[PDB]
RNA sequence: AACGAGACUCUGGCAUGCUAACUAGUUACGCGACCCCCGAGCGGUCGGCGUCCCCCAACUUCUUAGAGGGACAAGUGGCGUUCAGCCACCCGAGAUUGAGCAAUAACAGGUCUGUGAUGCCCUUAGAUGUCGGGGCUGCACGCGCGCUACACUGACUGGCUCAGCGUGUGCCUACCCUACGCCGGCAGGCGCGGGUAACCCGUUGAACCCCAUUCGUGAUGGGGAUCGGGGAUUGCAAUUAUU
């Protein structure tokens, strides 16, 4: 605590990746842990250097897009605030633990790709890196609480909130989970 | 009497009005004349953003042209007799000087 | 007699009337081997230096037209009376005086010539001159009714980057004939390397060159020599 | 006897001008408090290393800081970025090295440019794009 | 990358090495001011190069003999 | 304490409650028809925005080294949707800052000083350092 | 051996080193004045807030612009014929920050409506060379470049708070940028003053953003097209609506 940041209030002790596989590259606590997910603006030069960053940032990243977001990093950073707010009184927890979660039952196991024969569509399963697994797991939940708040009363907030809910455990009532499971079905089929 | 004279120098050229400065204030300091050195001020942008096709047609080009003036001023307090002496001769390049009576 | 224009101004008046001079002696003083001017405010007076080669047509007998000259710029951009002042001068080796050469080309041909066995005669001057290397451009008509280009080039040039500023000379002269207009442009690379005027910088222009002395001895012994 | 050293930092052409002078606590910027510097959700940055080394090693200096450049963000990086190497100068001029070294290990290691400055400023637009590198639409049809 | 030695470097670093061997250290720093007193190359960048190849000669010339 | 110290957003609000107790502001009889600049699109929800404007005005004259009716105007301009044009700045009007700093002068909390510009009276300067600390004793600073 | 490539020029990034500054600042007091006890103390003083005062003060970190230095695949570890080079890492600004310049030969490409550049042909007093009026904006339609929108990550109304490249009357023939005072809801009018410009406008007190109200999933207060009436400014003249 005193020689490591929390996040304003929130531990970044007693948070654990379950998985052995995924882990280097989910990574937010061994000295990563800061008060605020924010950059000088150093985050890619390098294809390792993207790896490096905090999930927590990556995640206020992706929830900035489609035209008149872009640029308004500040005003992302208010809904991230009420985001951890809204878990912890919903559900009772260290609010981290129930996004690690969120991610880690998010990422794709197989995944298909094209392949040209004949001048026709055939497909081919391939596998998928973990690299590649937290940066779609992040995009996909994201996508939900932008579409769902788009004619709705409740605010982006509460609804990102509880898109990190039925993530996290798995209920098949959020557009992550559902369309992970689109993905590793045709991998089945063509294969 | 001894009136606060500024010799104004003003170029395009940054050889050509660098030496000329260094010149009178050899000259001065020579004379023990209490010279106060250069006060450089800010070059400006002459700028201008013009088409580089007559009668436009082809790909759509233009042509950036720029000319740098500079100025700089050396301020001396001494008679204004040997300054207007002194000042006008032992110039070898076109380079513009501006005497002033005061200023402060 | 006041105030006075803004700095910014004071140097584009200037050079509108540095340009407009080069222009009204180019139409007038081309058949005496023009070169150019050199202008020069000095204390109370203008200098304006008329280079051409060949001062005794430009000077007349009496003076004549030297003071035609004068009369003309003491009117036209309303100078003070008596101010102006006019000199001359010739250049010394004309083979690096590009403009000159041009417009001598001209009036060989437009003397009535043939162009090959011209553009031949003006090329081995320039080339004796001093000069790395030389070009000529014929493009126009001759031999029919389509036109064609000409080239006639010896030794080095350059093309590309900021040595092209300093290391040639380029001037482009239209003539006239009964069918249509044939254009010269003479193009004419500048020697300078070791010394002097210095004119052009002392570096080599496209393969900048590593300019290397040589001494190499050794016979030395021990022993006290004492001074 | 009067100590006073100076430093600055800069992000983006935001110039911070700290100046240590000898004294005791009470870090201000422009004559203002630093608690009150507005956009106060980034509240918790510029306070940052403050309170990981503690309020004991701002106990000998009285520090104030002039700014200009910049928007709203990126003179918050540059008073951060002047405070850090402003401590720091002091304990380079006045007391050994042991002490500012054993400093510099600390920040250097949460490095988010405290110590060291971005290169980045602006590039410069050419024709036939509203950006430097985007271009305007091409027709065929 | 990229930055692949031209011919201007090569040919003028085997002579001012050949004329001038005792001179040479096998610091850049030093190979640099040699070069600069010896000849004068006519800019700042080309004469660090200049300098940068010389020294990478001069660690091979101590091995067996160069055939350049 | 200096008006430094304090929030800001807190200052005005009882600054502008403060001088509605004493008698002070004689007010225009345009205060309900009235736009309030040339870019809005609409009058203002407040029934009491001229006690409010006051405040913000006396505020700034306490910082900066004071200046007129037009400067005011700059302070106070923002953007205007042209609808279908795209959006660009505009001053907002003049005739009720002109109305605000002649309602002041004649509390005497604002004076015409050399310099081109009105400049706050030092009764006036005593009155803002004054609540100022009305402020800090009110919630804890 | 030569031209192009590179080299070169400009620009960005590294200087508490060098050079020197009331048309640039900082610091230091001398301060005296204002302010609140706001903190120790009492209000003074010490400390804090800016402004006037500042010098015959001190300095050049910040700002300005000149001379210089620095980066070379330099060092280390791999890899390569161990050559030319390539990959990783230390130091750190990593060997690519972005532009300018650019060969041979060609095109029936564009331009006679830039040219007192130009051939030939035509026309030249009932003129293809001058004043007045109209048109290049005329629409059942087709296409291209863009602008503004379809909302709550929003709109609306208040409050807070940050910037840079430039430009400006004394020019063309009659014309600039604007502070300040007064009058008007606004457009605007009127009285005075400065600026040849690191000097005056402008310590460019800009927007998005930031903070607090109001609206509530509704073609809604989202959107502002279409259209009626009225008020100003430019000009010799504003109708087919100049703004």
């Amino acid at each position: 605590t005193p020689d490591i940041k929390l996040f304003g209030k929130w531990s970044t002790d007693d948070v654990q990746i379950n998985d052995i596989s995924l882990q280097d590259y989910i990574a937010v606590k061994e000295k990563y842990a800061k008060y605020l997910p924010h950059s000088a603006g150093r985050y890619a030069a390098k294809r390792f250097r993207k790896a490096q960053c905090p999930i927590v940032e990556r995640l206020t990243n992706s929830m900035m897009m489609h035209g008149r977001n872009n640029g308004k990093k500040l005003m992302t950073v208010r809904i991230v605030k009420h985001a951890f707010e809204i878990i912890h009184l919903l559900t009772g927890e260290n609010p981290l633990q129930v996004l690690v979660n969120a991610i880690i039952n998010s990422g794709p196991r197989e995944d298909s790709t094209r392949i040209g024969r004949a001048g026709t569509v055939r497909r081919q399963a391939v596998d998928v890196s973990p690299l590649r697994r937290v940066n779609q797991a992040i995009w996909l939940l994201c996508t939900g609480a932008r579409e769902a708040a788009f004619r709705n009363i409740k605010t982006i907030a509460e609804c990102l909130a509880d898109e990190l809910i039925n993530a996290a455990k798995g209920s098949s009532n959020s557009y992550a989970i559902k369309k992970k499971d689109e993905l590793e079905r045709v991998a089945k089929s063509n294969r | 009497a001894i009136h606060r004279i500024r010799i104004t120098l003003t170029s395009r050229n940054v050889k050509s009005l660098e030496k000329v400065c260094a010149d009178l204030i050899r000259g001065a300091k020579e004379k023990n004349l209490k010279v106060k050195g250069p006060v450089r001020m800010p070059t400006k942008t002459l700028r201008i953003t013009t088409r580089k096709t007559p009668c436009g047609e082809g790909s759509k080009t233009w042509d950036r042209f720029q000319m740098r003036i500079h100025k700089r001023l050396i301020d001396l307090h001494s008679p204004s007799e040997i300054v207007k002496q002194i000042t006008s001769i032992s110039i070898e390049p076109g380079v513009e000087v501006e005497v002033t009576i005061a200023d402060a | 007699m006041a105030v006075q224009i803004s700095k910014k101004r004071k140097f584009v008046a200037d050079g509108i009337f540095k340009a407009e001079l080069n222009e009204f002696l180019t139409r007038e003083l081309a058949e005496d081997g023009y070169s150019g001017v050199e202008v020069r405010v000095t204390p109370t007076r203008t200098e304006i230096i008329i280079l051409a080669t060949r001062t005794q047509n430009v000077l007349g007998e009496k003076g004549r037209r030297i003071r035609e000259l004068t009369a003309v710029v003491q009117k036209r951009f309303g100078f003070p009376e008596g101010s102006v002042e006019l000199y001359a001068e010739k250049v010394a080796t004309r083979g690096l005086c590009a403009i000159a050469q041009a417009e001598s080309l001209r009036y060989k041909l437009l003397g009535g010539l043939a162009v090959r066995r011209a553009c031949y005669g003006v090329l081995r001057f320039i080339m004796e001159s001093g000069a790395k290397g030389c070009e000529v451009v014929v493009s126009g008509k001759l031999r029919g009714q389509r036109a064609k280009s000409m080239k006639f080039v010896d030794g080095l040039m350059i093309h590309s980057g900021d040595p092209v500023n300093y290391y040639v000379d380029t001037a482009v002269r239209h003539v006239l004939l009964r069918q249509g207009v044939l254009g010269i442009k003479v193009k004419i690379m500048l020697p300078w390397d070791p010394s002097g005027k210095i004119g052009p910088k002392k570096p080599l222009p496209d393969h900048v060159s590593i300019v290397e002395p040589k001494d190499e001895i050794l016979p030395t012994t021990p022993i006290s020599e004492q001074k | 006897p009067l100590q006073s050293v100076q430093v600055f930092g800069r992000k983006k052409t935001a110039t911070a001008v700290a100046h240590c002078k000898r004294g005791n606590g009470l870090i201000k910027v422009n004559g203002r408090p630093l608690e009150m510097i507005e956009p106060r959700t980034l509240q918790y940055k510029l306070l940052e290393p403050v309170l990981l080394l503690g309020k004991e090693r701002f106990a000998g200096v009285d520090i104030r800081v002039r700014v200009k450049g910049g928007g709203h963000v990126a003179q918050i990086y540059a008073i951060r970025q002047s405070i850090s190497k402003a401590l720091v100068a002091y304990y380079q001029k006045y007391v050994d090295e042991a002490s500012k070294k054993e400093i510099k290990d600390i920040l250097i290691q949460y490095d988010r440019t405290l110590l060291v400055a971005d290169p980045r400023r602006c590039e410069s637009k050419k024709f036939g794009g509203p950006g430097a590198r985007a271009r305007y639409q091409k027709s065929y049809r | 990358m990229g930055r692949v030695r031209t011919k201007t470097v090569k040919k003028a670093a085997r002579v001012i090495i050949e004329k001038y061997y005792t001179r040479l250290g096998n610091d850049f720093h030093t190979n640099k001011r040699v070069c600069e007193e010896i000849a004068i190359i006519p800019s700042k960048k080309l004469r660090n190069k200049i300098a940068g190849y010389v020294t990478h000669l001069m660690k091979r010339i101590q091995r067996g003999p160069v055939r350049g | 304490v200096t008006v430094k110290d304090v929030n800001q957003q807190e200052f005005v609000r009882a600054l502008a409650a403060f001088l509605k107790k004493s008698g002070k502001l004689k007010v225009p009889e345009w205060v309900d028809t009235v736009k309030l600049a040339k870019h809005k699109e609409l009058a203002p929800y407040d029934e009491n925005w001229f006690y409010t404007r006051a405040a913000s005005t006396a505020r700034h004259l306490y910082l900066r080294g004071g200046a007129g009716v037009g400067s005011m105007t700059k302070i106070y301009g923002g953007r205007q949707r042209n609808g279908v044009m795209p959006s660009h700045f505009s001053r907002g009007s003049k005739s009720v800052a002109r109305r605000v700093l002649q309602a002041l002068e004649g509390l005497k909390m604002v004076e015409k000083d050399q310099d081109w510009g009105r400049k706050l009276t030092p009764q006036g300067q005593r009155d803002l350092d004054r609540i100022a600390g009305q402020v800090a004793a009110a919630k804890k600073k």
